[PDB]
Order: structure tokens, then sequence, then C-alpha cells
């Protein structure tokens, strides 16, 4: 009982805790698997703003020339 | 018949002209597919590094 105080965390700790660490771990694992799933799609088809190659130009010239 | 300009033409406008309407797609056939939708809203830190650690 003396060893339980100021030397031990207790059974309440690491049961309420660790599950909190697992809750962050579950979020870290699912989003990393989602990142592997998103990059597998975004690289194959140019749909989103990920792995997009730069284009030539947006605007260059529109004025009237001396063309035929 | 005698009329001589001592300056030039300097781009004259034809307001009386009608004939055919100007916008009628001179060369364009396809409208080109819509670009990637712009993400609106401020980014928030949620995962805080999806690397091997932290």
């Amino acid at each position: 009982r003396w060893i339980a105080r100021t030397f031990f965390d207790g059974p309440e700790k690491n049961y309420e805790r660790t599950m909190a660490i697992l809750q962050i771990e579950a979020e870290k694992a699912e989003l990393r698997l989602k990142e592997l799933e998103v990059r597998r799609l975004m690289r194959a088809r140019g749909d989103g703003p990920w792995f997009h190659y730069p284009t030539i130009d947006k605007e260059l010239i529109d004025h009237s020339p001396k063309a035929t | 018949g005698w009329v001589r300009p001592d300056l030039g033409d300097l781009s004259k406008v034809t307001k009386v002209k009608t004939d055919r309407p100007l916008p009628e797609n001179p060369y364009h056939s396809r409208a080109r597919p819509e670009p990637n939708p712009e993400v609106e809203g401020d980014l928030k830190p949620a995962r805080h590094g999806s690397r091997l650690f932290f």
C-alpha cells in the first residue's frame, strides 16, 4: 500500500491511458492507409491537386495580329 | 475625285457594318474539361506528421 503511493501509477492509469494512445494510433494508421489510397488514384488520373505536372501557359496573347 | 490625306489612316472604325455576328466559335470545337476544384477554407493540423514517428 505504501509502494502503491508515490511509486506506482495504478490500475486506473494505463487502462484509461494506452487506449488514448491507441485512439491516436488508429487515426494515424487509417489516414496513412488513406494517403496510400489517395496517391494511388491521384498519380494515375489527374483529378486532384496532388502529383500534378505543370502546364505550358494560362494566358499568353489574345490581341489582333497582322495574320492572313 | 480629288482627295489626298497628309496624315494617314490611323485605324478607322466601321459602325455601319452588320453582315454576320462576330461570336460564332471561329476555331473552337470542345469547351475543354473542367479543371481541379479549388480548395476553399483554412487548413487545420489534425494528424501532426504522418511519418514513422511523432
